[PDB]
């Protein structure tokens, strides 16, 4: 699996609810080792979310300097796992949002690689 | 000026022990990319980080080859990077790259690279 592959396995989810986190974390394999405790889903196409490699260069929030943030806010959803979510249950809260995204970019072609924040 | 543009100027051909300055200056980006740095690849080696530099003129990190040689700036422009390149050796031959947006002197983090400079230092 590629970096960028998996960006888009984790992240993207263009075509599209209270259950969804918990579908979706499902789906893209993020609670099959372990429950992923936070993970973004954005509803933008993968062309408007690739264009914010080009826009705004911020720090990343470990401290790293490669993260871009996009200047539209975009229509993303946040998951995060419940009180009761214990692994091999997890179980993740659903909440929408219109925020900036902000990712960390790698590579030639360059692309997102990692879902760093949302402001 | 639609494009970021990684304008490279300098290098070229000197004789070993000579100097030499690389110039980079962008145009295009409205905002400021936090590293700079120049990159270079020479013949039969792969692409390495050169010096890189953060913004605020900190974060300052050379190849320990360049170590004490090579002196990084940013204090010359918005969005340039400038390399003076002093007692050259002639493994120092390559083609440099300006490169921007990235993160210390890790090449896969920079998006935005210059076309590449030669830089020849002959014996």
């Amino acid at each position: 699996e590629t970096a960028a592959a998996k960006f888009e396995r984790q992240h993207m989810d263009s075509s599209t609810s209270s259950n969804y986190c918990n579908q979706m974390m499902k789906s893209r394999n993020l609670t099959k080792d372990r429950c992923k405790p936070v993970n973004t889903f954005v509803h933008e196409s993968l062309a408007d979310v690739q264009a914010v490699c080009s826009q705004k260069n911020v720090a990343c929030k470990n401290g790293q300097t490669n993260c871009y943030q996009s200047y539209s806010t975009m229509s993303i959803t946040d998951c995060r796992e419940t009180g009761s979510s214990k692994y091999p249950n997890c179980a993740y809260k659903t909440t929408q949002a219109n925020k900036h995204i902000i990712v960390a970019c790698e590579g030639n072609p360059y692309v997102p690689v990692h879902f760093d924040a949302s402001v | 000026g639609s494009q970021v543009q990684l304008v490279e100027s300098g290098g070229g051909l000197v004789q070993a022990g000579g100097s030499l300055r690389l110039s980079c200056a962008a145009s295009g980006y409205a905002y400021t990319y936090i590293y700079m740095g120049w990159f270079r690849q020479a013949p039969g080696k792969e692409r390495e980080g050169v010096a890189a530099m953060d913004s605020g003129g900190g974060g300052t990190l050379y190849a320990d080859s360049v170590k004490g040689r090579f002196t990084i700036s940013r204090d010359k422009g918005k969005n340039t990077v400038y390399l003076q390149m002093d007692s050259l050796k002639p493994e120092d031959t390559a083609t440099y790259y300006c490169a921007a947006g990235g993160y210390e002197l890790r090449d896969r983090t920079y998006g935005q690279w210059g076309q590449g400079t030669q830089v020849t230092v002959s014996s």
